[PDB]
């Protein structure tokens, strides 16, 4: 339902 | 990540998965075990039980979120995972992150006295009374106790948690076939390791299908009940990642 953070974590370098 | 993985590829995969776990296991096993005699006193337990519902909920949300961040790191280092499409990465983690934490809990669980390592000492389920979900807590400790009977090695925990995360049955995957292939190869890795160590008897003892999902679904329900009772606390204090995962 909200996954903006999870998306950012996954693409965090 | 490869159809018809060779024996060599599967041996490499065992090594890779164990390394990924090693780098992301959060709590050092030897630290956990050597602190088994350090148990919250009657006074300290009383302290916890006298805590406000909101304070206990916010502490536990914090600590779970920290555990979940290590699982995310595990996923990122896990062979094949970052190759999955972005949607499926999220579906697997949303469904599996808390499941992995529940499995990782067995390392921090003393079956001898039914305690878990929390905020620097071992405490029983009664430590968590202020949450107001004693039956769920009891179910979680029961689950940890069922795992304790397997006496996983660190390599076994690594290979099993990989499979808890890479579950091709999660509804909402857009490229199911890729996940099925990753899952199968991880199964080959886990099975290979168990076969070499004469530990395939554990397979029949692993948690029943749907058990982890049940515990996680109850966690979400209890969170919703809490959030209904204390909506501002969740807004003000709870980690955003935790809300995204579970609300
Ligand atoms: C059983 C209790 C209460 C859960 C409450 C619920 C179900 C409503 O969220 C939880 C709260 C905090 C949890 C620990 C946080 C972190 C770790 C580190 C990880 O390496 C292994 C698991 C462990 C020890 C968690 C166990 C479950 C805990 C105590």
């Amino acid at each position: 339902e909200k996954h903006k953070i999870l998306h950012r974590l996954l693409q965090d370098s | 990540e490869a159809p018809y993985a060779s024996l060599t590829e599967i041996e490499h995969l065992v090594q890779s998965v164990c390394k990924s776990y090693r780098e992301t296991c959060q709590l050092r096993l030897e630290d956990l075990l050597r602190q088994r005699s350090n148990i919250f006193s009657r006074e300290e337990v009383t302290g916890y039980q006298r805590k406000s519902m909101w304070e206990m909920w916010e502490r536990c949300a914090h600590h779970l979120t920290e555990a979940i961040q290590y699982v995310v790191e595990f996923a990122k280092r896990l062979s094949g995972f970052m190759e999955l499409c972005q949607n499926d990465q999220i579906v697997l983690l949303k469904a599996g992150a808390m499941e992995v934490v529940l499995v990782r809990m067995c390392r921090a669980y003393n079956a001898d006295n039914r305690t878990v390592f929390f905020e620097g000492k071992y405490g029983g389920m009664e430590l968590f009374r202020a949450l107001g979900c004693s039956e769920l807590i009891s179910s979680i400790f029961d689950f940890s106790h069922s795992l304790s009977a397997l006496h996983f090695s660190e390599d076994e925990i690594a290979l099993y948690t990989a499979l808890v995360l890479i579950n091709a049955h999660r509804p909402g995957l857009q490229e199911k076939r890729k996940v099925e292939q990753l899952q199968y190869n991880l199964e080959l890795a886990f099975h290979h390791h168990l076969c070499k160590t004469h530990r395939q008897s554990i397979l029949a003892k692993l948690p029943p299908k749907g058990k982890l999902r049940s515990l996680c679904s109850q966690h979400v329900e209890r969170l919703q009940i809490f959030q209904h009772l204390h909506p501002i606390v969740v807004q003000a204090a709870f980690p955003p990642l935790y809300k995204e995962l579970f609300s």
